[PDB]
RNA sequence: AACGCGACGAUACUACCCGCACGUUGUAGACGUAUAAGAAUAGGCUCCGGCCUCGUAUCCUAGCAGGCGAUUCCUCCGCCGGCCUCGAAGUGGCCGUCGGUAAUUCGCGUAUUGCAAUUUAGACACGCGCGGGAUCAAAUCCUUUGCAGACGACUUAGAUGUG
RNA sequence: GGGAUAACUGGCUUGUGGCGGCCAAGCGUAGCGACGUCGCUUCGGCUCUUCCUAUCAUACCGAAGCAGAAUUCGGUAAGCGUUGGAUUGUUCACCCACUAAUAGGGAAAGCUGGGGACCGUCGUGAGACAGGUUA
RNA sequence: AGCGAAUGAACUUUAAAUAUGUAAGAAGCCCUUGUUACUUAACUGAACGUGGGUCGAAUGUAUCGACACUAGUGGGCCAUUUUUGGUAAGCAGAACUGGCGAUGCGGGAUGAACCGAACGCGGGGUUAAGGUGCCGGAGUGGACGCUCAUCAGACACCACAAAAGGCGUUAGUACAUCUUGACAGCAGGACGGUGGCCAUGGAAGUCGGAAUCCGCUAAGGACUGUGUAACAACUCACCUGCCGAAUGUACUAGCCCUGAAAAUGGAUGGCGCUCAAGCGU
RNA sequence: CAUCGGUUCUGGCGGGGGGAUAAAGGCCCAGGGAAUGUGGCUCCUCCGGGAGUGUUAUAGCCCUGGGUGUAAUACCCUCGCCGGGACCGAGGACCGCGCUCUGCAAGGAUGCUGGCGUAAUGGUCACCAGCGACCCGUCUUGAAACACGGACCAAGGAGUCAA
C-alpha cells in the first residue's frame, strides 16, 4: 500500500550491567517512511521476543533497494491474514519488476478479495522464483507462456473530461 | 467453483482397485514365467469374449491372463535390462490392444489346431459388417424375429415394448401383445434392422441381442509364442498383418 | 390541460396586407451564435488507389465599422420573378434579370476619440409614421324556447319567413 | 405513615413443547455444543369507503388407485364476489338452509343493547354516619 | 520468562499495561551545651535557648494569601471506561471523566445526546469535519481487483440468523487419483457352485428373516434399481478396449440470492447510477 | 500606468549535500550457467510450422568480481535568482536601527496621466433575482412537547411613602 521501500532495521536491547553486547536483533520491513518502519520493527519484536521500546535502541535504519528494477520477475509470497474465524496461510505469485511492487500488489489484492487490511496481513516470506516450473498458479503461469502475444480488443478511447461534445461517434478499435 | 454435477456414492459392496490390483496382476504374472515353456499371445479383436472362460477350463493346465496391455507388457519387461527372460522383450512387440497370453507345457502344433477348429456363434457388436439382412414380419412381434418359424415360437415379452421402441421399432401393445402395425399385419411393412454389407452399430447391435439373433463369430486368433528353452519368438500366420506397439 | 395543439369562417373602426423610417419599447443574455448521411464498435469508410486513436478538423476569414478611382477577374454573395419541390411543430433546388464582389497589383483618404473606458452595430416581438392596395363584422344585454335549470350556464327562436 | 416511580410497547409479531440421555463438525486442550432418536405427557350488534393476502369461490397449473363422476394436497394469482333466517329448549352458544362460496384482517371509529376521593366523629377481634368538602 | 536459578493467582531472579496516595528546603536538617517544676540510675533524654553550615528536579505563572461585608445558587438528562447484581431478552445500582444546561458557527438531506470548532465590525489567505455525476462549490480523477440483486448497494452492522439453505462467482487450505492412462463418455464383459438356508399358493440377487463363502478371475454384490405370478430381460457396482492431461472430495475467506411480510402513495434526501455515481485498499 | 512597502497564491532556473559516496544502466575485462534453446543438425511435415539434440555460432539471456567512476538520474534535505496575479497604503516636520552611501526598497504611498465635474459616484424607498431564516410571551421540566395569553389602535397601567 500507498509507496514503499524495503527497510534493514536492525535494534537491541539497551545493554545492561550484566548483559554487555545485546543480541542485534534484524528485520526486513515494507513500510512508507522511516517512522513506520522502526514502529513495526518494535511492534514485532515485542510479539516474538521480550524487548520493548524503553529497553530498546536502533542500530541501523537502510533502504533496500532493488538490484535489478529493469528485469521482470516472478514473485511468490506467503503471508498469514487473520479474520473473523482465524488465522490463514496463503501462497501468492506476483509478476513485478521490484519486492515493492510485488508487495503492493498483495496489499491490494488481498484488500480487493477478501477485505483483509494492512493491520490483519503479515508477510512471512517474499521470494523470487529463480526459474520457472516454480510457478504454480495458473494466472501467472499464461504470462510466462512461449510467444505470447494477444490483441487488445475494445480499446475505449481517452477523450478529454472536458470536450463534452463530439461530432463524430467514437470507434473502439485503435 | 460452483455449478457442479454432483456425484453419486454408490450404496454397494465392491470398491475400485487401483494400485493393489495393478502390483497383484504383476506378481501372478511374474510367478507364472518360470512354471511354464511356451507363452503364446492371441488376439481378440472385436469379440464379446464371454466364451473366455468355457476356453480356460478346457486348457486347465495352462494358464491364460487377459488383463491391461500396457500392465501385461511390461510385466514381461519391455527392453532387454527390465525383461524377465530371454527373448521376451520382443514377445512384448505383439501386445499392442486387446490381446491376451497363453502360458502352456504342451506342443505348439497342438495349440495350433486346437484354436484353428475352435469356432462359435457369436452377437455383432458393433463395428462389424452385417452378413445377412434381418428383417422382423409385419404383425405379431415374436421372441425371435423371423428367424425360428412363428409356429414354433412364442410372442415377445410385453415388458420389452419401450425398449424396442427406444430403439426405433414402431410398436404397440394391442391386447397384452407387442405388435408391429397391426396384429393380423396388413396396417404396415415390417422393420430392416441391418442391411446386406453394411457397418452396424449399438442401436442395430443391441436389436438383434433381444431376438437372440447371432451375425458374428468368437474366434481366438493367435498372434506368435516364445519359447523358453530356446529363447526364440516365432512367427504365426496372425501377426504379419496387424500393427505391433 | 379552464396558462396543450390543429384546421376553417367572418373580422366595423382601430388600422388588415405590402414597402421603408425610426423607436430615448421589451427580451434568463448575438458578436463567424457557420458545419444533416445511415449503421456497426469482436468493425467501418471509399473516388475501389486506399483510408480510420485524435473536430488541436472543414468552411469562411485582408479593405474609412471597411471610403474613392483604377489595374485585373468570371469567383462568391443578395433581391426579385418562372418551374418545381419541402407537412413530424412545413422549405430548399434549378434557371433568368439586376446589384455588389482583392484571385494579382497600385494611387489618393484616415491624424485631434489626444496613453484604456460595452468596438450603443444581431435576431425576434411590440409601437409610432408616411404611401400603395383591401374590407364594411360580430358577441352580449333584451324578448322567447324547455331537449335545460338552485342562480349562472345550456338547447332554441326573434330582420318578410315552411316566421 | 415514609422512600423510589406518571405507565407500557415500537425493524415488535407468525408453524412446528419442555426436561434428561446417546450421537455430534467444531471451539478448546475438562466445559459450550445443532439436526436426529430414545424416555414422560367489559362484551355483543350496526355500518359505509379503501387497502392487505395469510385465497372460501371463480381462471390456469403440479401431484395422488385420480377408471368416469366427485374430490384431496400443493403453486401463480386480490381481476371478480363472499347470503337469507334463527337467536323462541340445553350447552364447549350454533343450528336451518340457499349459494359458485357463504375466507381472514388493517385504517381503531362512533351509535346501540347487555352487563368517584379527602377530612371529621363514634367504634374497631368490625364497621357506622341525611357529618363536612371537592375535580 | 524460566524451572540447562531453587521451591511448587496461591513458584520466583526480574518484571508488564493501567490508573493512584504521600514528599521534594533557609516557613530546612543534624549536632551542641545552659536552664527547667517533665523524665532518667546519671548532665541523662524532651521542651525552652545559642552557634555552624550551590537556596538544592522539569515546565508554567494573565499574581498569592489573610480578614470583613454583599447578591444569585441547592436540580438533573445522556454517553465512555471500570465495577456489583439479574433476565429468555430487557435491565437496576455505584465511581471517574466528558457533553447539555448560560453557546452562536461548519458538516451528518432533517434533528436535545454525533464529528469539527468556539463568537466585536470588515478585507485577503489557509484549513478541519465532510465532500468533488446533477441538484451543489470542488474529479464522470488515477492504480489493482470484487459484485448483476424479480424494488442490489451506497456505513445501522444489533436482531431476524443457525453446526442454515444456493448445479452463483472469485481467491485459498488440506487430503486424494493420474502416460503403471486419472475425471467424463462410447463399445463390450458383469460368469460358476447356485432356483445358497428358512419361509411362502407362488418368491430363482431384487414381498420377507438370517448368514453372506468359495471358484474363474481382468472383474463381477449370495446383489443397487426397473421388471415377471415365478422366470426371463434390462440396469448399477466392478473390469477391459478406444480416447488423452489434468482431475476429485471436504473445508476456509470475500461479494451476490434466500434466510418472512401485512395493510392511504413514497423514498440510500431526490433524480438516477452496473469495467458504477456500488464494495476494499 | 510606473516605482515601492505589508500579506499571500502560483510558474520557471542556477548550485550544494546524503544514501550501497543511490540502486540501476552504456561501453570494456575475467569467469560460471541455463532455457520459454538462436544458429547448425535429424525426423515429421498441407502453403505454414512443429518435435528432438545441444550452450552462441548467422539472436540473445542469467549470475559473480573488476574498470570507466567521486558517471548520470530518481527520492530526501538544503543555498539562492528571475516571472505572473490578488488584497491592503494604517501614520503624518526631524529623531532610530541600518545599507549597496552625491544616496537608499532603512521607524506604514508616492510619481505621471485621462475622462467627468453632474445625479456621474453615492444614499433612501418599492420590486424582481440567488442564498439564508419556526410565532411571540408565560409556566413546567434535565429537556422538549402539551397547556395558558395574543382581532386591531390610542390613552392609563404596577418595588412608593413613613417609622
Amino acid at each position: 500500500m500507498g509507496r514503499l521501500q524495503e527497510y534493514q532495521v536492525i535494534g537491541r536491547h539497551l545493554p545492561t550491567e550484566a548483559n554487555p553486547n545485546p543480541a542485534l536483533y534484524r528485520m526486513r520491513i515494507f513500510a512508507p517512511n522511516e517512522v513506520v518502519a522502526k514502529s513495526r520493527f518494535w511492534y514485532f519484536l515485542r510479539g516474538l521476543k521480550k524487548v520493548k521500546k524503553a529497553t530498546g535502541e536502533i542500530v541501523s535504519v537502510n533502504v533496500i533497494s532493488e538490484k535489478h528494477p529493469l528485469k521482470v520477475k516472478n514473485f511468490g509470497i506467503w503471508l498469514r491474514y487473520d479474520s473473523r474465524s482465524g488465522t490463514h496461510n496463503m501462497y501468492k505469485e506476483y509478476r513485478e519488476t521490484s519486492r515493492v511492487a510485488a508487495v503492493e500488489a498483495m496489499y491490494a489484492d488481498m484488500a480487493a478479495r477478501h477485505r483483509a487490511r494492512f493491520r490483519s496481513i503479515h508477510i512471512l516470506k517474499v521470494v523470487e522464483l529463480e526459474k520457472t516450473e516454480d510457478v504454480k498458479r495458473p494466472y501467472i503461469k499464461q504470462l510466462v507462456a512461449k510467444n505470447l502475444s494477444f490483441p487488445l480488443p475494445h480499446r475505449v478511447p481517452k477523450i478529454s473530461t472536458k470536450k463534452i461534445f463530439s461530432a463524430k461517434r467514437p470507434s473502439t478499435f485503435s | 467453483p460452483k455449478s457442479k454435477r454432483a456425484r453419486v456414492y454408490h450404496l454397494i459392496q465392491v470398491n475400485k482397485k487401483g494400485r493393489e490390483a495393478k502390483e497383484r496382476l504383476f506378481s501372478n504374472i511374474r510367478e507364472t514365467i518360470p512354471k511354464y515353456q511356451h507363452c503364446f499371445v492371441f488376439s481378440v479383436d472385436n469379440m464379446r469374449n464371454n466364451y473366455l472362460k468355457d476356453v480356460r477350463h478346457e486348457l486347465n493346465d495352462c494358464r491364460i491372463f487377459f488383463g491391461k496391455t500396457k500392465l501385461m507388457a511390461r510385466a514381461l519387461g519391455t527392453t532387454p535390462e527390465e525383461e524377465q527372460a530371454d527373448g521376451l522383450h520382443r514377445l512384448t512387440r505383439y501386445l499392442t490392444g486387446t490381446v491376451g497370453l497363453l502360458f502352456t507345457n504342451r506342443d505348439p502344433a497342438d495349440i495350433e489346431s486346437y484354436f484353428s477348429n475352435l469356432s462359435q456363434v457369436d452377437f455383432a457388436r458393433a463395428g462389424t459388417v452385417a452378413p445377412r439382412t434381418v428383417t422382423v414380419p409385419t404383425g405379431i412381434v415374436y421372441s425371435t424375429g423371423g428367424e425360428v418359424p412363428p409356429e414354433h415360437d412364442v410372442p415377445v415379452s410385453h415388458t420389452l415394448e419401450p425398449e424396442l421402441r427406444r430403439l426405433g421399432m414402431p410398436v404397440r401393445m394391442i391386447k397384452g401383445k407387442v405388435c408391429l402395425g397391426d396384429e393380423k399385419g396388413e396396417a404396415s411393412e415390417g422393420y430392416t434392422i441391418c442391411k446386406e454389407g453394411e457397418v452396424l452399430d449399438s442401436r442395430q447391435t443391441r436389436l438383434l441381442k433381444l431376438f437372440s439373433i447371432c451375425l458374428s463369430e468368437f474366434k481366438v486368433s493367435l498372434l506368435g509364442y516364445w519359447n523358453s528353452a530356446s529363447g526364440e519368438v516365432t512367427e504365426l500366420e496372425a501377426g504379419k498383418t496387424r500393427p505391433k506397439r
